């Protein structure tokens, strides 16, 4: 959401 | 956390995030106890009344995190779940009673300045330090107020009385669960609040220097509400449960 | 086992910021 991608 | 500070680098190295795959979010708060083990609030997996029933497959674990968003590519650690266990007697119908779960990683994760478990209490540690008057510590990412953070967030609050506790809701509050807050005399103030469950409840013991996990942040009614308190799950009590999943998985 | 010690405080004998509340309540 807020989040930045994770690999 | 409410009326809590930004934590410090390094402050709760057994701090976990519980998120989720899709969509992307966080859960909730949990805590490392060894390099395979977490624990967490049962509610936060398995709440049928919103629907709520996770399985392994959905979430992932966030190790060694201060930034609730960012991807801290050298120092967070993410794992998949092999296994989730609730309490055989985890009480969602009712009042949350024993609100705990523990979580096997699929592989051990290696400890870092950042990573770091928590211990867990004897019966002379619970007894010296479960004490109304004595503060202990609360951690998570959670709303702001009853508004998100951008750090982990920490907040010192002292364990209240039983009968204080239970005279502040008309929930049936049990031995497996704890109060803890500021009463409206005391001109402090602070509280956990929704996105901190499964959060630890810590204690320094003044015998040995080490960090204890008290509580599990359960429930509360609203958050820093003048004459409420905020619910934790009351570690100690279901020791013998967690140490019996422990030894037999 | 070495449980409850911070590599960044505990192990380098430094405290945080607020941890002296919790010791002094006790
Ligand atoms: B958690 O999931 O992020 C959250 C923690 C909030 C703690 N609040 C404080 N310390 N002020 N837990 C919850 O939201 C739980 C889980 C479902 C209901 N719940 C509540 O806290 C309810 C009260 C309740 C207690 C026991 C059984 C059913 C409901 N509170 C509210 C405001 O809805």
């Amino acid at each position: 959401g807020d989040f930045e991608e994770i690999p | 956390i409410v009326e809590g500070s930004d934590a410090e680098i390094g402050m709760s190295p057994w701090q976990v995030m519980l998120f989720r795959k899709s969509p992307q979010e966080l859960l909730c708060g949990a805590s490392l106890i060894s390099d395979r083990w977490v624990l967490t609030a049962a509610h936060c997996l398995l709440y049928p009344p919103w629907d709520k029933n996770f399985t392994e497959n959905d979430l992932l674990v966030r190790i060694g995190k201060h930034s609730r968003t960012r991807y801290e590519r050298n120092i967070e650690k993410i794992s998949m779940l092999e296994k989730i266990y609730i309490h055989p007697r985890y009480n969602w119908r009712e009042n949350l009673d024993r609100d705990i779960a523990l979580m096997k990683l699929k592989k051990p994760v290696a400890f870092s300045d950042y990573i770091h478990p928590v211990c867990l209490p004897d019966r002379e540690t619970a007894a010296s330090l479960l004490q109304a008057g004595y503060k202990g510590r609360v951690t998570g990412w959670g709303n702001l107020k009853e508004g998100q953070p951008s750090v982990l967030q920490v907040v010192n609050l002292p364990i209240v009385e039983r009968p204080v506790c239970k005279d502040s809701t008309r929930i049936r509050i049990t031995d497996n669960m704890f109060c803890a807050g500021y009463k409206p005399d005391e001109g402090k103030r602070g509280d956990a609040c929704e996105g901190d469950s499964g959060g630890p409840f810590v204690m320094k013991s003044p015998f040995n220097n080490r960090w204890y996990q008290m509580g599990i942040v359960s429930w509360g009614e609203g958050c820093d509400r003048d004459g409420k308190y905020g619910f934790y799950t009351h570690v100690f009590r279901l020791k013998k449960w967690i140490q019996k999943v422990i030894d037999q998985f | 086992a070495d449980c409850g010690l911070r590599p960044l405080f505990e192990k380098k004998s430094l405290e945080d910021k607020t941890e002296r509340e919790l010791l002094e309540s006790y």
